[PDB]
């Protein structure tokens, strides 16, 4: 890895009991949030509306 | 030999196992949990566990050392 | 050989700046060692004294051993040579680098080994004694020094009984004598130092 | 005279067993024990047999020795027939890995001083869970030889090393105030047969017939699985010849369970029938 | 050998040093197995006389390597 | 060892081989013609 990779304000993982960075994970999505998401768009359309 | 190869894997796919939330997919066999015992890991996937069921924030269940989400 | 002795020593050098743990180091001590064999030059080694110098325990035994298989093929100067290149491990490395010098053309110098061999005290002495007779006698088959190593292998320490039963094969290489593949196997199956094994 | 890297303790079936059943007899306390054996000349520590030790209430130190019950044992198994010196300690660290602390690297130090070849082993009953065995053995290393830089540890042979160290032991000193020791097992075989008939099948048991009810309850089950499988390794392969796995793997699986079954059922069925009568 | 009888010495040293990986003072053994790639002249008197040979190559992929 | 298979003497010189040079080796070059035969020096073994 490289600092220049570790710039601030990014989600690592830590080996155990010796700390020491070997990864770069996607940054934090705090999950309950990260389902309020649509993945599944609904099946409505505008053809489906009228007035 | 690869026989007793089955057997271990189901062995490590044990009883006493911890529930924890898998919060996302970092990569094909590896991702993030976060332990119901109150704190997050970066953990490897076993491998059949139908990472099409995987969802985010699906309810896992993980080895009480590894904490691999067996 | 000597007269076409294009060796490299600056590739050596670097290997030499790249060593920090005593493995690297005995490395580049036997590769040294290779890259001079039948060469009879020691420039490196006798350049770079203190890098010999951080050699121990049985570092010094391969450092001596090195230097005997740069000198193969040279048994014109043997035994004073390896006494002017001169603890228990310097012995027995210079033992055994007299037997690497003297390689399966022995002859002459068997009854030199055999004698220090026989009147050799401690067990490294031993060692690398029986490996320098082994290498004399390689295919020769004498009784005498077969008898001997037979001598030093009934012992109960790994040291000596290593060498013991290496020299043992080398000396009855090929000869099938029914009575020594008995003893060994004997002393193989009732031993209890699985290094001796 | 430097200890190299290829000193190897040959632990004895049953040291371990009797190790690691005290270790499940006593777990979440550090049980602690002897070890009776004989180092052979310089690079074995041949541990014939282990040495339980009563619970001395201050945990794991120098203090729950108990020199009086020791030197009597050891006299009391001495006259049973076992002659061996106090090779190296016992003593468990339930689920914490394998390692040192200061009191277990202060009663080694006694240990060494009394005589400086025995050895510290460490065996972890919850992490020794089935198919896996984690026991580790230790050996202090001198400040003197440290400071003056000289490697702890001799390195003549390509053996010793071949292990790849836990980084916990890293972390607690696997190398700046001990290091470890190759763990090698002397598997006799009269002990390894009489081992194996634990779980060795009976007579009866080969011969013997599944019930024919679950047998039968089963094949439906397994029978059915397939045929849902099959559907779905249709679907599969029609849309992959039309485009142009999961299905396949688990109709294998089940195609070999019932032919395997089946066939073993129906061949006892006629040896017995053929044999008893 | 050149002949093809097999090489006792060459064998024995490469089995020897093969086994270094349970001792290195063995690994020097393969000193033995180096055979001289050399086709050396020689007259009656056993002398080695000053002669020339001739070999019909690039002097390229026969040479000393490079000297780095 | 593979360079041997190709490899000879300049227009036959007053030394011919005994056996033609591909079995290497050591080779008694016979000799025709009677000159000074010098030799080659025994250089020293030190390098
Ligand atoms: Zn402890």
């Amino acid at each position: 890895i490289d600092i220049n990779d570790v710039t601030p304000n990014c989600r690592v993982a830590l080996r155990n009991d010796s700390y020491t960075l070997h990864k770069i994970l996607p940054n934090k999505v705090d999950p309950l949030v990260s389902l309020m998401m649509v993945e599944k768009v609904p099946d409505s359309t505008y053809e489906m509306i009228g007035g | 030999e690869f026989l007793h190869a089955q057997e271990e894997v189901k062995r490590i796919q044990s009883i006493p196992l911890v529930i924890g939330q898998f919060l996302e997919a970092v990569d094909q066999n590896t991702a993030i949990v976060g332990s119901t015992t109150g704190s997050n890991y970066y953990v490897r996937i076993l491998s059949t566990i139908d990472r099409e069921l995987l969802k985010p924030n699906a309810s896992v269940a993980l080895h009480k050392h590894s904490n691999a989400l067996v | 050989l000597i007269r076409n002795n294009n060796t490299d020593l600056m590739i050596l050098k670097n290997t030499k700046d790249a060593v920090r743990n005593s493995v690297c180091h005995t490395a580049t001590v036997i590769a040294n060692s290779f890259m001079h064999c039948g060469t009879t030059s020691d420039q490196f080694l006798r350049d770079n004294l203190e890098w010999l110098a951080r050699a121990t325990n049985w570092a010094k035994f391969t450092a001596t051993a090195s230097l005997g298989v740069i000198h193969k093929g040279h048994e014109k100067e043997a035994l004073q040579l390896m006494a002017t290149y001169l603890s228990a491990y310097q012995e027995g490395g210079g033992l055994y680098a007299l037997g690497l010098i003297h390689a399966n053309h022995g002859g002459d110098i068997i009854d030199y080994l055999l004698n220090q061999l026989k009147n050799a005290s401690n067990d490294i002495v031993r060692h690398g004694g029986s490996l320098g007779l082994g290498l004399a006698a390689m295919g020769t088959a004498r009784q005498d020094v077969y008898d001997l190593l037979k001598t030093n292998l009934y012992q109960d320490d790994a040291v000596t009984g290593e060498a013991a039963g290496l020299a043992l094969g080398l000396v009855m290489l090929g000869s099938k004598n029914a009575q020594a593949i008995e003893d060994m196997v004997g002393y193989a199956q009732e031993t209890q130092h699985e290094k001796i094994l | 005279p430097a200890v190299d890297t290829a000193e190897q303790v040959y632990i004895s079936s049953l040291a371990l067993l009797k190790m690691l059943k005290h270790g499940r007899a006593g777990v979440p306390m550090e049980v602690m024990g002897l070890m009776l054996g004989e180092f052979v000349d310089d690079y074995t520590v041949r541990v014939i047999d282990v040495f339980a030790m009563p619970q001395s209430g201050t945990g794991v130190s120098v203090e729950a020795v108990d020199p009086v019950f020791q030197a009597k044992m050891l006299d009391m198994l001495k006259q049973t027939g076992r002659p061996e010196m106090v090779v190296g300690w016992y003593h468990s660290h339930p689920g914490f890995g394998c390692w040192l602390s200061g009191v277990d690297i202060n009663t080694q130090q006694s240990f060494e001083a009394l005589s400086e070849r025995a050895v510290a082993v460490v065996v972890d009953p919850i992490q020794s869970v089935k198919g896996k065995v984690v026991i580790d053995a230790f050996r202090l290393i001198n400040a003197n030889m440290m400071v003056l830089g000289h490697e702890p540890r001799q390195t003549t042979s390509n053996l010793g090393h071949l292990n790849k160290p836990s980084i916990q032991a890293l972390i607690h000193g696997l190398n700046r105030h001990y290091y470890s020791i190759t763990i090698n097992y002397r598997k006799n075989e009269l002990e390894q047969k009489m081992l194996l008939n634990l779980h060795k099948k009976s007579w009866m048991e080969g011969l013997t017939l599944q019930d024919y009810s679950e047998h039968c309850k089963h094949n439906e089950s397994v029978v059915k699985e397939m045929l849902e499988l099959a559907k779905n390794y249709n679907k599969a392969v029609e849309e992959e010849d039309k485009m142009t796995q999961d299905p396949k793997r688990h109709l294998e699986e089940h195609v070999d369970v019932l032919m395997t079954s089946n066939i073993v059922q129906c061949l006892a069925a006629m040896l017995d029938t053929v044999v008893f009568k | 050998s050149r002949t093809g009888h097999t090489h006792m010495p060459s064998v024995v040293g490469v089995l020897v040093f093969t086994q270094f990986w349970f001792w290195f003072p063995l690994s020097h053994f393969l000193s033995l197995a180096y055979t001289p790639t050399c086709v050396i002249g020689l007259n009656k008197d056993l002398k080695m006389p000053k002669v020339q040979y001739k070999s019909n190559c690039k002097p390229s992929t026969f040479a000393y390597p490079a000297p780095l | 060892p593979a360079q041997l298979k190709v490899l000879t003497m300049p227009e036959t010189c007053r030394y011919q081989p005994f056996k033609p040079l591909s079995i290497g080796g050591i080779i008694i070059l016979k000799d025709t013609s009677e000159d000074i035969e010098e030799l080659v020096e025994p250089v020293a073994a030190h390098g």
